[PDB]
């Protein structure tokens, strides 16, 4: 038993749970035929809440459907209960598979930045018909698009054949940042995340604040505390796969207008990113490593998990 | 008994629905700091039933300050939208104010707490 105790950070939504399931596939528990199946409830109901959060952006925004008959099935979506859902209905199916193919709805989702979208929906409603099956067993890469939040902190412990790496979950809001203080104790590495998708959107905790200038200034804060400078700081710029979804229409420029490269480029903008997360740090003798990652591609995270932990046994050994 | 316990693995309101086990799932949420949830569903389940005027503006105010409030104590997780939504109907409060987010934690807790719980050695302890 020998112990090293990790910290997973960011702000709400940078990828971190998708992590611990990401530790439990590679060097962990693994998730079996049967497992797949407690997660179906959820994979649903996301797809609702997708749904759902669309709708009102309708009331919102003000857009307008094109057929005037999916507003009644829009209505019998909005009131139907996120919480006791168990089977899928054909109904529900045709109200869903309806909606998505609406145009009005198609331009609603290219807004999703406007409002609170969980960025897994486009990968749920294009493959409708594989869900909407009756005998639909979810894929392991299904189950890492899922979107359930951390409430708290949690323990998952992992065994690596020289160590024993307990990595910390958290939760990623500014009401769940007062907790984080009781576990800060025995601290060796921290594991920052920020979405790099997330540069245009703002927060869920509040109304006009964009979420990098959020991930910029707690980075920040964590870094100052003296607890953690005999810590290895690891940064973690995930969704880069997303990023380079982003990239092509919305532009850096209109956000940080600091940035000097070139439009239309996934890579030139994130090696600027990168720059002002690391232009934060006041103390030269600490220095910060840094991976790029897509935390939903299992291939990916185990290079760059392989390349970590070479990287934190070569500091606290 | 064990059996009772095993019970409580088909749906999450069998848990709720015993009162031992009521008290160690708090134990439990305690135990990863996130019981803020478990007290305010319980503070929305009492403030469902509640009856008269004087009461329903009164008790609106206790539970608002402690699980809302920017900064406030208890202040479960969740948005600013159902946030905002709640902020304009304390005034002249009713059964299904709060209903917005109660329905949102309980889903929180199913999806996180509950099936962690049965993974634990505390439960699976006591199933034998
Ligand atoms: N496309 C993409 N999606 C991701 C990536 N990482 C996480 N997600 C998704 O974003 C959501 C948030 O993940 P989560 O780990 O819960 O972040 P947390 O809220 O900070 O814990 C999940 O629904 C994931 O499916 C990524 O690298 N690429
Ligand atoms: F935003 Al989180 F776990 F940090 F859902
Ligand atoms: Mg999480």
């Amino acid at each position: 038993r020998r112990e090293l105790k990790l910290l997973l950070l960011g702000t709400g939504e940078s990828g971190k749970s998708t992590f611990i399931k990401q530790m439990r596939i590679i060097h962990g528990s693994g998730y079996s035929d049967e497992d797949k199946r407690g997660f179906t409830k959820l994979v649903y109901q996301n797809i609702f809440t997708a749904m759902q959060a669309m709708i009102r952006a309708m009331d919102t925004l003000k857009i307008p459907y094109k057929y005037e008959h999916n507003k009644a099935h829009a209505q019998l979506v909005r009131e139907v209960d996120v919480e006791k859902v168990s089977a899928f209905d054909v109904p529900d199916y045709a109200a869903i598979k309806s909606l998505w193919n609406d145009p009005g709805i198609q331009e609603c989702y290219d807004r999703r930045r406007e409002y609170q979208l969980s960025d897994s929906t486009k990968y749920y409603l294009n493959d409708l018909d594989r869900v909407a099956d009756p005998s639909y067993l979810p894929t392991q890469q299904d189950v890492l698009r899922v979107c359930v939040p951390t409430t708290g902190i949690i323990e998952y412990p992992f065994d690596l054949q020289s160590v024993i790496f307990r990595m910390v979950d958290v939760g990623g809001q500014r009401s769940e940042r007062r907790k984080w203080i009781h576990c800060f104790e025995n601290v060796t590495s921290i594991m920052f995340l920020v979405a790099l998708s997330e540069y245009d959107q703002v927060l869920v905790e509040s109304d006009n604040e964009n979420r990098m200038e959020e991930s910029k200034a707690l980075f920040r804060t964590i870094i100052t505390y003296p607890w953690f400078q005999n810590s290895s700081v690891i940064l973690f710029l995930n969704k880069k796969d997303l990023l380079e979804e982003k990239i092509m229409y919305s532009h850096l420029v209109d956000y940080f207008p600091e940035y000097d490269g070139p439009q239309r480029d996934a890579q030139a903008a994130r090696e600027f990113i990168l720059k002002m997360f690391v232009d934060l740090n006041p103390d030269s003798d600490k220095i910060i490593y840094s991976h790029f990652t897509c935390a939903t591609d299992t291939e990916n995270i185990r290079f760059v998990f392989a390349a970590v932990k070479d990287t934190i046994l070569q500091l606290n050994l | 008994s064990p059996e009772e316990a095993q019970l409580w693995s088909e749906a999450f309101d069998e848990l709720l629905a015993s009162k031992y086990g009521l008290a160690a799932f708090r134990a439990f949420l305690k135990s990863e700091f996130c019981e803020e949830n478990i007290e305010f569903w319980l503070a929305c389940e009492d403030f469902k039933k509640t009856k008269s005027p004087q009461k329903l503006s009164s008790k609106a105010r206790k539970i608002y300050t402690d699980f809302i409030e920017k900064e406030a104590p208890k202040e479960i997780n969740i948005d600013f939208q159902t946030k905002t939504l709640i902020a304009q109907n304390i005034q002249e409060a009713t059964s299904g104010c709060f209903t917005t987010a109660q329905k949102r934690v309980y889903s929180l807790m199913e999806n996180n707490s509950y099936p962690r719980f049965l993974e634990s050695e505390f439960y699976q302890d006591l199933c034998k």
